[PDB]
């Protein structure tokens, strides 16, 4: 399953919304209705840690400002206001098949 | 709940290094370990799982130790296009969906 | 290969060649279906289709309703497992290590860790893919395939409902329902076993399904959670031997070898099944269950080759039933001809090619395919093998019929011997 | 029509007046499925009735792979069909005599000749009559009916396989879905057998399902094939009596005839079936399995007119145990009351109509609709029949209890004398 | 609460604190459905709907037409209710009271009175709702869902005819299909029984279906009338206390209690189930059918206390089968150890925790989880509930091999007592 | 097949009245009664269902003599509102629809 | 269930026809596929007397010049032919649910 | 597999003519045999089948000798209208579909 | 089941295509859904041979130029090239219900 994501390089201004997509070459839909997709942040320095765990689902201790939306094959990462905490790399990632798989990652930045 | 991994290692070409993570703060027992590769300028890549309920392994031999709660990884035949950051992560106990909500620190393996 | 050795002496047949699947443990594992709290659509409308959908619910509401309303012990692993779900908290639990995954492994109270697998999250389908789609303001849908699916996806909570509510909440065997095979199958890799196991497991995964069982646990907290009961078969590929008994009688005075069924290497000792019922047997595998079983020494294998065997005391009945009939053995057929009956073994093109005369006999299946003892039919089995016959002299002929005691409904050699001493001892 | 006879001398009652069903041998053809070999529809799409054909192929491919995992002998005759359909090629000769035909008969390599009905064509639907119904280019379907459809037809292939997961194989009580009515009905006439036999099994498909068995064969090249083996009725309309016995004790010893069951007028003897689940029982017709069977000359009827007859020994229990009963006969109900134990019978208007004394009696179903012995109701059979009471002193008077062997689980007439004599030759 | 003591006198372990629930009698009411006389949808088409709709209705006419073809007695109420339903103008009598109304009581021939239920309507459905859909001229239906609805009336009707097809027209458990979870909760409310009965009923239905029988009775002028006999419990809240009993061995001769299984109080009396299908086990509530119970004297618990008591004659066996095994009682376990087998008791945490010595021993549920004997890994039953040891010497050894019978498959005390008095009358 | 009711009755409020209902022509055992009052210049209203053959009871106490094959009604705390015509109405014997084919003639209430 | 009936009154000449509607707030369809709506008439100084007991099933005794019709929700009483014995108040009722409810009554007239 | 059948047959009116067919080729008692009419200037009418393996007969006598594989037809009261070709057709042994792939070469009864 | 044939007659010239249709009175579909259409070939003083035995399936050693072709009620046998064997008398037949019909046949010519 190839997670496609897009874009690859997401320079955002302080306060401003900030949308990252990642569409799956398959449905995610699992046996059990469930889309198991995952949002994950490598904040620089650090190690990934998990955002969304199902479509929109917040991790805990994830602020409210990381909305996940999207069904199907298609899927959307929101940021309400980016903040200086809020850059870094995120992988979409599936684990619903055999292979977890990651996207190529998003470089979020400050102008 | 935590994840500790073994310290940068650099290797000449054709040796094998085997990279430890020590976990703590859950039981060990109830999941598994996935390994992830993060070369320099690339995005994650998912090695293999392997699960300390049953030892089922999927992806390089990956390897737990119950008692210490650590598993290993050992990346036989090092190469240059090895030299990247390799992750431990708490991960599904049998075959299920993988969601890595704990990632180590990461361990730099330079050849 | 399966040999089958006949013995003239005690008119009993042994079928050796077999592999033994003796299941010795059990492996319970927790099976989740995530139920939506939902009483009804909120809007009322014209609409056929929702109409369609409202009684789908009214039966998934139904399903509900009826769940919240239900020597040894087989089902005291999968009792105690859902004993410990009823407890306070422990199926919080279940609900978040099943949070972002579908399956886990939970640390219940009593300390026991068990694989948790949600099969089927309704609680998902109709809050998120089922209840959005109806338009409460024209309380219609757009599309009928959405109340097919609705269909499916609630059948296997109908079924599963439908299951328990006429076993009393404990089924078994394991349905299709309850466990799909491709679940099973990988409910199999993931247990903690060895591969020997696995591979016995997955290869006949018809008989798992008819040793296991499945106890309705919880229906509390928007889970349904049952306890599927797998078989453990710590015990593989030792040998096998089913001892096939037929009436010995003089030709009156009968004598039988009571201590037919299937016996099984087990630990440097012999598990002896006495009921048919327990072993279930494969192209060479008898999956037998070890709870229906008597522990034997080694020597009780000497009473086929010696009956009067020093080592043990081999268990006999006696009669004066001198009644013909006849035992379908593998690789043939032991035919006990006594009075006027007649008794045939025939070959589906020659006929009739073997009359068997007063005493115990026995055809291979080579060439016969059919058994005629008195009025009775028989069919015998076409597995491939080799038979051995073992002539010998009938021990019903050392016995004299002015002291035996034939009135034993289950006795032994040495029993027989002391009260026909006796018999003497008076005499 | 039915008639009951009570003995009062051995508190006995045999109800007579039925007729014979006896199946004697076994009618085994073969049920063949024609399986696509399908691995999934080439283009993918966002259509939503495909993925409901999507998902309905993988139940198919589902239910294929399945299939793909899997005294006397009930299933020797099925069997040894099943593993000759296993020997190369002779799945070729199912296929070729099916080519053009949906019947057919075809000689295996033993030589014998099977029956091969075609009843589903999975592979003509989906390869000719589903798969050009999908638009590959737009991966649509212009019609729902064809999801229903083809739900309908993959229906029958899903409770096969249903059934034959859980019974490993071999399914008794055949189902409508293993053989539909129409298909058992069509399949009884085309059985080389007399016209008497096929209007006894057609008239009675109820019992014929009940007594048949289904043998999963065969899941290679594209075929499904299972022998279903139906009964075959050699012996019908000869008489049947059913021996109804209960304790006789004095008012103690306790004397019961032990030979209670089905009997059977076979070939000039008696065939006797001890089990209660071997014989079904019709309006007036007895359909009774002979491979439980005891061939019994025909003096054997002699015991219940006279039970110190010399042409038979008849079998009889004694025992202390001195506790009330009833046994619930058809056209009646013999009921043993002894001790403090009150026992009445009843009428639904009337109430109590008689009171029980101490013995052994008999009350017919006209006028008594319950009986009550001790604490417990019985309910009395409301046939239709002339009952008849045979007045007689009860043997048990004969005998004294101090030479009494009250303790013979399985005993004869000559056999309780002989140890009687015994006693007395010592005293 | 649930209570165990055990003996270590005869080896029996009691388990006290249960409550009865005792079928005493029946309640047989019954369910009509109303039948369509269709033939066939005049017209013909090409309308794809509409041909599903005819094979719909296909399925209708051939389970019609399917239906058309077809100690103590289980049925007896239920079949004298079906028979008096076959007399001339005893369905009209149904056809009226139903007229109006879906529930009704209607006084039969024999003047019984029996509560009939209408629970479904095809003549109704069939039509009025489903022909006027059907466009003659066009031959063609405008909805999808005309289809998909007419497939869920008919169901019922079509799973009905497959449960009586292959029971041969009686059918136990009575599932979900003849009498939905609603129908049998209304049912037992509508039933002329105290609250008492109505509340035990009520709150165990899965119970009530296992004890439950379906009759079909009639399937002419249009009416599908299946007899429904429900169990009447009229035994309620009496004690009951089951009897576990084990092998008890020198440390040799033999001796078991044979006496086991459940007795309960019934007015004023014992009533003892052996067969272990008999009673279904709640909670604390034991479900006996009274049909396979013994009527005992209260003075049969004495029997646990004083197994030498005058009161009554307790049932022993004796035997030298001096075999190891284990009976997993409630509330923990009976471990009978002999010969060289090894016996532990084992907790899932601390491993084995216990070592058995020779001789017959007890652990309670406590602690233990597993109790492995020989071969055999047994699990305990984790009930909560309070264990007593009762400690005193084992009778066994007041015996002596030299005159002990060891061969009595069933007997008593006083039995043994005299035939040891016999034998040492001889010596 | 009819029900014949008790006369015309006049209380004090406060007081209570018991309405009879005799029924001839049918089995009695075999149905139940419904209750219906009739306010003068008001419609019909439901009262209460008695089961001749279960004793059941819904809604006042209603009751049944079967020996008598008479229904009873029984209106405590009369009020001014409680004058009104009530009617007996052969009914369902268990809980089916109710059809109330027969009624009795009325009984005249007046507080 | 509050059955609506309409009108209340209804003045009809001798010989024409007339109709009376009665709308239920439910489907009165049961579970088995029969809807119970009875069609009462109180011909007066008499008890009400059932006319309609299914939604177009006369009952015994009422001439042909009653019909009714309606289904789900829905639901209508015909006269064919207004006679001087049709003067009465008529009462639409189902039976189906837990408490039997009647309309508020159509009281016909003639002109 | 072939069928041979009788030479031509000239007959008087009222007359019995029996048809026979010779089967080779193939084992007789694992088919049936129709048996097709065909009158001059006129299309195949199917006249009657006999079973092989059950002897069931379907519609003059057919009846088949399993002995020498050998078919037979008889018609009785022969008339003008009789006058006809009668093929043997190799068919189905049960009540299964009809295919007819081997035909005699023809029998022409003349009356 | 009537089987109507159309054309009766099909006069061809040498090498054209010629088809032939025929249409049954009721769908010819099976239970097991195959559709037992057969089609005959009598060539002149001889027996009719079998061609097609299921709507499309050639029999063994026919020519590639036959071709069947319908479904439901409706069927169509086609030649590809009309040679000097290919005249003769074609039968339609359906074996699928209790009485195999054929057609009336359709006499092909050569012009």
């Amino acid at each position: 399953v190839v997670m496609t994501q897009s874009p690859l390089s997401l320079p955002v201004t302080l306060g401003q919304p900030a949308s990252i997509s990642c569409r799956s070459s398959q449905s995610l839909v699992h046996s059990d209705t469930n889309t198991y997709l995952n949002w994950f942040q490598q904040r620089p320095g650090q190690s990934p840690r998990r955002l969304i765990y199902k479509v929109s689902n917040r991790d805990s201790g994830v602020p409210d400002r990381f909305s996940g939306s999207g069904s199907g094959t298609t899927f959307t990462l929101k940021i309400s206001r980016v903040e200086a905490e809020d850059v870094g790399i995120y992988y979409c990632m599936q684990g619903s098949h055999w292979a977890p798989t990651f996207g190529q990652g998003t470089k979020v930045e400050i102008k | 709940v935590q994840l500790v991994q073994s310290g940068s290692e650099v290797k000449k070409p054709g040796a094998s290094v085997k990279v430890s993570c020590k976990a703590s703060g859950y039981r060990f027992s109830n999941y598994g370990i996935s390994w992830v590769r993060q070369a320099p300028g690339q995005g994650l890549e998912w090695m293999g799982w392997i699960s300390a309920y049953n030892g089922n392994i999927k992806y390089v031999t990956v390897t737990t130790d119950t008692s210490t709660a650590t598993a290993y990884m050992e990346v036989r035949s090092l190469t240059s296009d090895d030299t990247a950051v390799y992750y431990c992560a708490r991960d599904v106990p049998a075959d299920g969906v993988h969601f890595m909500d704990v990632w180590g620190q990461g361990t730099l393996v330079t050849v | 290969n399966i040999t089958e050795e006949f013995y003239q002496s005690t008119c009993s047949a042994v079928s050796k060649g077999y592999l033994s699947a003796l299941r010795t443990g059990w492996y319970t594992s927790v099976i989740t279906i995530e139920l939506s709290n939902i009483k009804e659509i909120k809007c009322n409308g014209t609409d056929a289709k929702v109409k369609l959908i409202k009684q789908e619910l009214d039966k998934y509401k139904n399903a509900v309703t009826e769940l919240q309303l239900l020597v040894g012990s087989a089902i005291a692993s999968g009792v105690a497992v859902s004993k410990v779900l009823h407890l306070e908290g422990e199926v919080n639990k279940i609900k978040s290590a099943l949070l972002s995954t579908n399956k886990a492994v939970v640390s219940l109270s009593n300390g026991v860790s068990v694989l948790t697998s949600k099969v089927l999250d309704l609680k998902n389908y109709i809050d998120k893919q089922l209840l959005p789609i109806v338009n409460k303001q024209s309380c219609s849908i757009p599309n009928i395939e959405t109340v097919i699916e609705f269909q499916q996806k609630n059948n296997r909570l109908l079924e599963i409902t439908r299951e328990f509510s006429v076993n009393a909440g404990v089924t078994t065997p394991v349905s299709t329902y309850m466990l799909t095979n491709s679940e099973l199958l990988s409910l199999i890799n993931d247990m903690p076993i060895t591969n020997d196991q696995k591979k016995l497991m997955s290869n006949n995964v018809q008989i798992v399904r008819q040793q296991s069982y499945s106890i309705m646990s919880i229906i509390k907290e928007e889970v349904l959670a049952y306890v599927v009961q797998l078989p453990l078969y710590g015990v593989i590929d030792t040998p096998c031997w089913k001892l096939h008994t037929s009436p010995l009688c003089t030709t009156n005075i009968c004598l039988t070898r009571t201590d037919r069924g299937w016996y099984c290497d087990n630990a440097g000792s012999v598990s002896f099944f006495p009921q048919a019922e327990t072993c279930k047997v494969q192209s060479n595998r008898v999956f037998c269950d070890t709870m229906n079983s008597l522990t034997l020494p080694s020597e009780v294998n000497l009473c086929n080759v010696d009956i009067f065997n020093p080592k043990y005391d081999c268990k006999i009945m006696t009669s004066k039933t001198d009644v013909s009939s006849s035992v379908i053995t593998s690789l043939g057929a032991i035919v006990s001809c006594y009075g006027k009956t007649k008794c045939t073994a025939s070959n589906k093109n020659r006929g009739i090619i073997k009359t068997f005369s007063n005493g115990c006999d026995y055809v291979s299946n080579k060439g016969v395919d059919t058994v005629s003892v008195g009025n009775t039919l028989y069919y015998v089995n076409k597995q491939e093998g080799k038979s051995l016959y073992v002539k010998g002299e009938p021990i019903i002929n050392f016995y004299d019929p002015l002291v035996f005691p034939s009135d034993e409904f289950d006795a032994s050699i040495s029993q027989v011997n002391e009260k026909i001493n006796q018999s003497l001892a008076f005499i």
